[PDB]
């Protein structure tokens, strides 16, 4: 939250200790700090995109043997880092509080519950569909960078959807 | 300090060894391992009391602290020496420093504390419900010290803000906003709490609403 | 950020969810994605002059009616239905309404300075990824919120396409507002009573229509509770998933017990 | 209902792997370059590095040299501490520009870091007086460090990239060039002129350091 | 009514003074940064040239020399195309930073461009091996330029501001200090040894340039 | 650029030509000097509910 | 008029020619070019500056 300078910087897996999560965003190459005026307002798009915001949870090692994951998404954790969307599969608000020793993605607009160590599937409240996984890796230096889009569509629900 | 951990360990024989292994391995289903777990965890837990838990149940609430500084340190100490993992930031006389972990910036904490720390704690770190009979507590008491080490030891249901996550430099940042929003006068009256719509609406409708029904009960009539 | 994850919640969600149009809708709302440039200046026009300007227009006829349709009045001594019984406008009812709106306008400065109301600088600018555990609307928009926590995560999936459970919401609202609106009209379909009444009636005195009403009521207040059920666990101890069911049992039971009670207690 | 896709299929899956990204053509409409220069040859640019290597390997020192505005900017960085003895050694340009242990273009006895194929690498016409094969003397105090700069533009990028890649060869010896004047000096034929040998290249005891100019 | 101000004839007036801007005051103290580095002398920051002049007053050179993270970088720029012959020129860093036509130190002959009270600009420690002060070719081609660096850091920024300005010297002389082996190579007297005028600094025909070090 | 040269003569030379108060309407109109950063919202709000109103 | 980007340049008196007019406007050394986001806002005061113009 630095005013207005590097807001973004990239990320390194070390970072994420277990039971830790972190809000993370899509930062290019091309959309550097904002020190000049052609960046700052892709950076500002970065940080206004409702679908952007995704959260890096590193699951515990000693949890890891409870993770069960989502066909077509068997990969998409990066060892022990799993990048699931804020962005609540139930209208839409972010799903920010995450509960360690418990893996509970926990949305407060309405309070609804997602299994961090299940795929991200709601396990109580409105949700009814798993919050979207987003493939992460580590690129040439160490710094975790996508591994691919979501396979589905990240925000909430809408009548042209899962087909 | 070689005194430091055998008071320490004399204070863990006979207040925790029920709930930890005497070799401080987690006994089965009643506590964790405090191995690596650092002097940070040991104060904030402690410190806030929180560690004579004398119950499992759906979270463990602060309380009055059962031990004194003094003890504190001999635990958190105690507990380093066996594990090792993180420490209790200290000033240059070397008592827990509170003081110096008062970050400079504030709207950058701010900015830190709504993207990290109000989603589950509030706009301005009142507290916050969980998933099944836990919550996030207020943020009024914590002192600057207790507010980092929660940072940096993630107690329970708190997600663990590493060093490299949050940087000393963002973990002050972020005390110096907690401290901040905790003290400050709420300007416009009353602060309802924290939370907006409840207390307000709670109070219009017993404060405004009752008044204006008397006023009109008592310019008008019955019948 | 509280008022930003509202409309995100409610005007985004529950829009893009109506199954026809309901994305298309959305983007005509904002004029694209949520995050539309051009937003908060509609909803400020439609805040300043527009809707004011249907309430004010409403309020007139509202008053008008009131004014030519003489205000009913309760059955007494000399009232009937073919008279009304109280003070003439000039000398004792047009000092006693200025008064009162005179202290009326003394408790609301009072409250503007005493309490304090949507302390926005505690609430940093909007940001899709920034929350808060609170996240409730104003009062009059708790039940709709709590109507969105009760209902169970119930979602159906045609061909190719899903219905999301915030389109339940919405049929709600419908109803909701269909039996308000249309109430008076329910009630004369099935009492019967087409007559022009002009003494009011004791709500003791109609005890199916009281205990239907305190049902109303009853109702209404489970939705806004459950709305503060994240700040009712928070300071009353009691665990979220607990509150949520408290309030799920409760949307079908507390009213049928209400309805009973409010019957008996009326005869 | 539950929505169509969900569950593991029970497999495993596998580590992903470590992501290789490609250029840009949505950003970029081709291919975004560094350094500029005028490039006579098959291409340099502006930045061009190398590194000394000693007899084991032992990082001696860094050069890098590069083309900026027609005149060649180069600088060497010490690799090592106490690498360069207190003395004076002899930085030249060598035709070779591979840093092995021992190697010898003619035939005869192999020196220590004498890949050079001659002398000092001049141009391609140029075989006389010390030309581009000559650089800046490496003077080493009991600090042990390199940095120092000298004007030598006998040799540019374009014929820097040449048939054979070229080298820097870090000598252990002054900057003297035959100084005696034959008036009062004498060789040891007693002609009062140089050797030959001395003119042709900076030559001094075992070669100090080799490094590859080729981008090294 | 009229404004009070109105007309001035007299006084034509004087043309306006050239401006000179004072220094942004404490408030916006900010402003360019000059330098950073060691800096273990009065004070020198990261940027340092130096102008080399011919005996004709004609610039030959342009030498630069400044501490970047303690390792000085330089690099001398050809100051005329035709300025240096196809040949090599014997570089030299003199203590002495007055590069006179004419002016030597010590009671004796003085060689043009030669005010060096001495040989090499060596340490001040420093008096036998070819220090810092010593060195090598510097390489024109038919083009006549001068771009071409080394690693010789046996002195600092500290030393370089020393208490005689420093400079830089080309004379007429390859690096080879000495190159013919005692073995068989011999002296006018016969001593299987180098010459010390050799072996103190970088000796060569008349002086081809010589440019002040300081910030020249 | 016409409408705002506009606003500048007349709403801005006029306003703070006014002897008594001229600068202090001008600057309760504009909150500061003449392009202040409330002047159009506030035109706005004169002229989609005031002053139709 | 450049679209942002050094919006004002230097000026010398040679430019403007014997019966020519220019509109110039107090630029600093600090009012850099408006490449950066603390630029272009300083420069946009500049422009913004009522009485600036010249
Ligand atoms: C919150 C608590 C605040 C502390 C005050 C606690 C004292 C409460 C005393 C009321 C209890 C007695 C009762 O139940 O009946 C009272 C009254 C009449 O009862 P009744 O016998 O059945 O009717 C026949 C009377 O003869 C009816 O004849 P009448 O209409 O002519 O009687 C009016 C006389 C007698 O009737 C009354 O209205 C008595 C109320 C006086 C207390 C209010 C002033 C003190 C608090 C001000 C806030 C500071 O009125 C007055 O003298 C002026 C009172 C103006 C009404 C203001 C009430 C709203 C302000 C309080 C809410 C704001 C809280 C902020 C903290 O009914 C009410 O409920 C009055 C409103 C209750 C106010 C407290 C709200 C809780
Ligand atoms: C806006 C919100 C703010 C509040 C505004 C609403 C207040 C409503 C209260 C009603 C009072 C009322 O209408 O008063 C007018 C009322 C006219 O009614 P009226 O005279 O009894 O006529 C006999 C009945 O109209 C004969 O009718 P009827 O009773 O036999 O049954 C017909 C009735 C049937 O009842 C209805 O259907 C009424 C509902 C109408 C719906 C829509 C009306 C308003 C909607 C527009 C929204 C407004 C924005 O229709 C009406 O009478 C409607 C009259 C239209 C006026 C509506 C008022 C608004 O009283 C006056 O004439 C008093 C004014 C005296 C003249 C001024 C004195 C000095 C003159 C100097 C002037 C300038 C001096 C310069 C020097
Ligand atoms: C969906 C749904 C309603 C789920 C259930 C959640 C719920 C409302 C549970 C009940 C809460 C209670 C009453 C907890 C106390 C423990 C308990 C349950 C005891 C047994 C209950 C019982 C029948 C007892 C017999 C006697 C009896 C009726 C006791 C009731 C006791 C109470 C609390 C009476 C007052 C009712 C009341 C004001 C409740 C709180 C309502 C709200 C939303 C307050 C909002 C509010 C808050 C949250 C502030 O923090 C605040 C801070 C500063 C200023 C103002 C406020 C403010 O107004
Ligand atoms: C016509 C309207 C009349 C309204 C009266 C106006 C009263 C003016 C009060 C004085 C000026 C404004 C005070 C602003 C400063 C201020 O806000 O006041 C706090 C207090 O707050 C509390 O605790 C509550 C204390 C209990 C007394 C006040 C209760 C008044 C209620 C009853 C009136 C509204 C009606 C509600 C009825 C609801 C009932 C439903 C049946 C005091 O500090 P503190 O106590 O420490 O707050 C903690 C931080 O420290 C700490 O960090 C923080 O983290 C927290 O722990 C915080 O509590
Ligand atoms: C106006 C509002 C009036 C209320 C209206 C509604 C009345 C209907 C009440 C319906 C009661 C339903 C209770 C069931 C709820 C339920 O199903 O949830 C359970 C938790 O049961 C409970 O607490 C029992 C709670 C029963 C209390 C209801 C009392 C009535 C109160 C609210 C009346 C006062 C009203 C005052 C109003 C004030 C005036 C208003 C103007 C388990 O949750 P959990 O916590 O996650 O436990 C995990 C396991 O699941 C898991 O296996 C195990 O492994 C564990 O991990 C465990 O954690
Ligand atoms: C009863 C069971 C006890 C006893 C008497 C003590 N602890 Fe321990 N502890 C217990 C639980 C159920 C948990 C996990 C949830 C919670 O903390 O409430 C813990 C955890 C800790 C930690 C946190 C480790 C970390 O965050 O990485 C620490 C530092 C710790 N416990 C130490 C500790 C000390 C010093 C005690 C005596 C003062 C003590 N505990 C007692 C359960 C129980
Ligand atoms: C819901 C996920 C979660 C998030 C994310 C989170 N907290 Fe917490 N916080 C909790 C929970 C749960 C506790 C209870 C700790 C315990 O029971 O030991 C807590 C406790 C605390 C405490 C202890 C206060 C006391 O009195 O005991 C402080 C201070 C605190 N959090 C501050 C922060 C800060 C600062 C951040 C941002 C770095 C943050 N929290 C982020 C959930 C969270
Ligand atoms: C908001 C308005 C809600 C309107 C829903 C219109 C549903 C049309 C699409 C249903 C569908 O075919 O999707 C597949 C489904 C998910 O799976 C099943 O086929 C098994 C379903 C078992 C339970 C059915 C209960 C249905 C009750 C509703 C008809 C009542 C609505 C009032
Ligand atoms: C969602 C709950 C909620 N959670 C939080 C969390 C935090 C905060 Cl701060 C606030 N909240 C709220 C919240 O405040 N909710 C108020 C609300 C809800 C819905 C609508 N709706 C208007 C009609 C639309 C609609 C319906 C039918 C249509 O068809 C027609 F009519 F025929 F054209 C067209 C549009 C749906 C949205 C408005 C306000
Ligand atoms: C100026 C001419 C002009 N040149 C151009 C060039 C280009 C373009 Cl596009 C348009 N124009 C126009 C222009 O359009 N002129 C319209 C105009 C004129 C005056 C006022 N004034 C009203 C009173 C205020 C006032 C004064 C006294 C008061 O005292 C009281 F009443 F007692 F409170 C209250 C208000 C001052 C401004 C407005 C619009
Ligand atoms: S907004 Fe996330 S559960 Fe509804």
């Amino acid at each position: 939250g630095r005013p207005g300078e590097s807001p973004f910087v990239k990320m390194r897996p070390e970072d994420i200790d277990a039971g830790g999560m972190e809000t993370v965003f899509p930062w290019r190459e091309s959309d550097g700090d904002g020190t000049t005026v052609e960046s700052e307002h892709k950076l500002t798009e970065i940080a206004m995109g409702v679908r952007n915001p995704v959260m890096l949870i590193r699951i515990k090692p000693a949890d890891m043997h409870r993770v069960i994951k989502r066909k077509g998404q068997e990969s998409f954790n990066f060892g022990e880092l799993f990048a699931y969307t804020k962005v609540c599969s139930h209208l839409g608000c972010p799903s920010s509080l995450y509960e360690q020793q418990t893996y509970r993605i926990l949305c407060p607009c309405h309070q609804s519950q997602f299994d961090a160590l299940e795929f991200a599937k709601p396990i109580f409240g409105p949700a009814a569909r798993a919050l979207a996984q987003l493939p992460i890796t580590i690129d040439e230096d160490g710094y975790l960078v996508a591994n691919g889009d979501f396979v589905e569509p990240v925000g909430p629900a809408f009548w042209e959807r899962k087909s | 300090q070689s005194a430091l951990l055998r008071t320490g360990k004399q204070l863990f024989e006979t207040s925790c060894v029920s709930c930890h292994g005497a070799n401080l391995q987690g006994v089965p289903d009643r506590g964790p391992s405090l191995i690596g777990t650092g002097e940070a965890a040991v104060y904030f837990q402690v410190s806030t009391g929180r560690m004579p838990a004398m119950r499992g149940e759906a979270q463990a609430p602060s309380k009055p602290p059962h031990f004194d500084e003094s003890q504190i340190d001999a635990l958190g100490a105690y507990v380093q020496a066996n594990g090792g993992g993180p420490t209790v930031p200290r000033d240059d006389h070397g008592a827990v420093a509170q003081e110096s972990l008062i970050g400079g910036d504030v709207a950058r904490g701010g900015d830190l504390f709504r993207l990290n720390c109000a989603s589950c704690h509030n706009f301005t770190g009142k507290g916050g419900a969980l998933s099944s009979g836990k919550y996030a507590p207020d943020l009024g008491d914590a002192n600057p010290a207790q507010i980092y080490t929660a940072m940096l030891t993630g107690p329970q249901n708190m997600p663990k803000f590493s060093d490299r996550q949050l940087t000393p430099d963002e973990k002050r940042d972020i005390v110096a906003y907690v401290r901040e929003s905790a003290e400050t006068p709420s300007y416009g009256g009353y602060g309802l709490g924290g939370f907006g719509p409840a207390p307000e609406g709670m109070a219009m409708w017993i404060i405004g609403m009752v008044a204006a029904i008397g006023v009109a009960m008592w310019i008008g009539s019955r019948a | 950020l509280l008022s930003g994850t509202g409309i995100r919640a409610a005007l985004s969600g529950i829009t893009m969810g109506i199954p026809v149009i309901g994305t298309w809708m959305h983007w005509a709302l904002f004029g694209g994605d949520f995050p539309g440039e051009i937003l908060i200046p509609r909803l400020y026009a439609l805040h300043i002059l527009l809707i004011p300007g249907i309430i004010l227009a409403l309020i007139g006829a509202h008053l008008a009616l009131v004014w030519f349709q003489k205000h009913t009045q309760f059955p007494g001594p000399g009232r009937t239905e073919t008279n009304v019984v109280g003070v003439r406008v000039m000398p004792v009812f047009a000092v006693k309404s200025g008064a009162f709106f005179a202290m009326i306008t003394g408790v609301l400065g009072l409250m503007g300075g005493l309490l304090t109301i949507n302390p926005i600088w505690n609430l940093g600018p909007y940001k899709p990824s920034q929350v808060s555990a609170g996240s409730q609307p104003d009062f009059y928009m708790m039940w709709t919120d709590g109507l969105i926590r009760l209902w169970p995560a119930w979602e159906f999936y045609p061909f190719g396409h899903t219905i999301p459970q915030g389109v339940w919401v919405a049929v709600g609202m419908g109803l909701v507002f269909a039996l308000l609106i249309a109430y008076p009209f329910i009630e004369k379909k099935v009492t019967g009573d087409d007559a022009h009444h002009n003494l009011l009636q004791r709500p003791r005195d109609v005890p199916v229509r009281t205990a239907i009403g305190s049902m109303a009521i009853a109702l209404y207040l489970l939705l806004t509770f459950a709305c503060m059920n994240d700040i009712i666990a928070l300071k009353f101890h009691i665990s979220l998933n607990a509150t949520t069911w408290i309030g799920r049992i409760g949307m079908v039971v507390l009213p049928a017990i209400v309805y009973f009670v409010a019957y008996r207690w009326a005869i | 209902c539950s929505p169509p896709g969900e569950t593991a299929s029970s497999e495993p899956g596998t580590t992903p792997a470590i992501w290789t990204g490609s250029p840009s053509p949505a950003a970029p409409s081709g291919e975004d370059h560094g350094g500029g220069h005028g490039a006579g040859a098959a291409g340099a640019g502006e930045t061009l590095t190398a590194e000394l290597k000693t007899a084991d390997g032992t990082s001696v020192a860094t050069a890098d040299f590069q083309f900026a505005d027609g005149f060649a900017t180069v600088t060497i960085e010490t690799t090592t501490p106490g690498r360069l003895t207190p003395g004076f050694h002899g930085v030249h340009i060598h035709s070779v520009g591979k840093c092995e242990a021992n190697s010898v273009a003619p035939t005869g006895g192999a020196p220590g870091d004498f890949n050079s194929a001659g002398g000092h690498f001049q141009v391609s016409g140029h075989s006389g007086h010390p030309a581009s094969g000559d650089l800046s003397s490496l003077q080493v105090r009991a600090d042990g460090s390199g940095k120092l700069v000298t004007t030598t533009d006998a040799f540019t990028a374009e014929d820097l990239l040449d048939g054979a890649k070229t080298a820097i060869i870090i000598h252990e010896k002054a900057d003297n060039f035959a100084n005696i004047p034959p008036e009062r000096y004498q060789q040891v034929n007693g002609a009062p002129g140089p050797d030959q040998t001395t003119m042709a290249t900076g030559d001094a005891g075992s070669r100090v350091a080799c490094g590859v100019i080729s981008a090294g």
